[PDB]
């Protein structure tokens, strides 16, 4: 049950420097070499630095090598990034990687497997401000009644970078949820509504709060959804 | 550095049926040691990928038998027997015989399923938004096949114009479903100006277009 953690995504004006973290868990960290990869539509997948399971050797992409630093502290079984010197064309989701199988734990072997992913961790480089959400009730009422099923939601406005994750009833209630991707305004902040769907007859009997979190601002908002009577 | 080209980028398949997946390497993907790292993985949307093949043709643990991988040399495929609703996502081959690790562009499995009408909701805008000067009107088209949908907004019978913004859902992994959201933007001005607010939907599914719509004042 290896398992990644990553930290530290946000909007970087261009020129300046990030640190990302790696929470590694359920293995022994010092016995693997790490990886970062990143994702975007530029780039696709790239991989970017490993690092051996010994601290002594560091190989990097050619995009990356001279602005970005990987380094390890196995005593926090933690990973670094230090992303100097940032581009627009750094923005991508950063990923961090290893690999179940350490058979042969040198160069080139720690390239063959990259089966272990973390979540990923958002960064944003541009000429722009950080903005928290405004989350707003979607109600549901009759009108958000459709035979036996009942919509609800919540409206998660004007905010940059992205992302945002929304649960709801702090994950109680997972079945019937989408959460739509985010769209950009004409104001250049994002909008999008994460909604559920209950039974039509359940309105007026249940507690709904969505759990908003918009990591690049630090901001949580819990918003009650009540019903409208109409 | 070595170009994984996949092809197709886009692969609609009918539920149950087989899909193909083409690799090809602008160098010989066999190392030293006379091994092929070329690996398939599995991307659902806001997840990481996950391998399912590896060395060419090795399943990883718990991947369905319906996933298998075969080639050499440059030439690599990933087929899948018979697609099931878990199946959509994006597929990715990697190389990792000649670092740096690189990948494929990715290409992208829709399912082609049964004509779904979409269920429409409409949510009037909160009190709360209303205060800060702006009404949201959003209209939901849930669960439905195929993507196509026209949403037509109305405000007192005037159809609106360059004032709503739609996003739709990546293809859901057991229903093989999308579902829509419209949002109107208003001001809070425009808003209290008029009674009637009202979506209109068009899909394959639905018998003739089907309007939701709320009274401002009633909810």
């Amino acid at each position: 049950q290896a398992q990644l953690v990553e930290s530290g995504g946000a909007l970087v004006q261009p020129g300046r420097s990030l640190r990302l973290s790696c929470a590694a868990s359920g293995f022994t960290f010092r016995n693997y070499a790490m990886h970062w990869v990143r994702q975007a539509p530029a780039t696709g997948l790239q991989w970017l630095a490993v690092i051996t399971s010994d601290g002594r050797n560091k190989f990097y992409a050619d995009s990356v090598k001279g602005r970005f630093t990987i380094s390890r502290e196995d005593s926090k079984n933690t990973l670094y990034l230090q992303m100097d010197s940032l581009r627009g064309e750094d923005t991508a989701v950063y990923y961090c990687v290893t690999q179940r199988d350490n058979s042969r734990d040198y160069f080139p072997h720690y390239f063959h497997d990259m089966d272990v992913w973390g979540q990923g961790t958002t960064v944003a480089v541009s000429s722009a401000s950080t903005k928290g959400p405004s989350v707003f009730p979607l109600a549901p009422s009759s009108k958000s009644t459709s035979g036996g099923t009942a919509a609800l939601g919540c409206l998660v406005k004007d905010y940059f970078p992205e992302p945002v994750t929304v649960s709801w009833n702090s994950g109680a209630l997972t079945s019937g949820v989408h959460t739509f991707p985010a769209v950009l305004q004409s104001s250049g902040l994002y909008s999008l509504s994460s909604v559920v769907t209950v039974p039509s007859s359940s309105l007026g009997t249940q507690t709904y709060i969505c759990n908003v979190n918009h990591k690049p601002s630090n901001t949580k908002v819990d918003k009650k959804v009540e019903p409208k009577s109409c | 550095d070595v170009v994984l080209t996949q092809s197709p980028l886009s692969l609609p398949v009918t539920l149950g049926q087989p899909a193909s997946i083409s690799c090809r390497s602008s160098q010989s993907l066999v190392y030293s040691d006379g091994d092929t790292y070329l690996n398939w993985f599995q991307q659902r949307p806001g997840q990481s990928p996950r391998r399912l093949i590896y060395q060419v043709s090795n399943r990883d643990s718990g991947v369905p038998d319906r996933f298998s991988g075969s080639g050499s040399g440059t030439d690599f495929t990933l087929k899948i027997s018979r697609v099931e609703a878990e199946d959509v996502g994006v597929y990715y081959c990697m190389q990792g015989s000649h670092w740096p690790p690189t990948f494929g562009q990715g290409t992208k499995v829709e399912i082609k399923r049964t004509v779904a009408a979409p269920s429409v909701f409409i949510f009037p805008p909160s009190d709360e938004q209303l205060k800060s000067g702006t009404a949201s009107v959003v209209c939901l088209l849930n669960n439905f096949y195929p993507r196509e949908a026209k949403v037509q907004w109305k405000v007192d019978n005037a159809l609106q114009s360059g004032n709503s913004q739609e996003s739709v859902t990546e293809q859901d992994s057991k229903d093989s479903t999308y579902s829509l959201s419209s949002t109107l933007t208003l001001s809070k001005a425009d808003y209290e100006k008029h009674k009637v607010y009202a979506c209109e939907v068009t899909h394959q599914g639905l018998s003739s277009p089907v309007t939701k719509s709320f009274n401002r004042g009633e909810c």
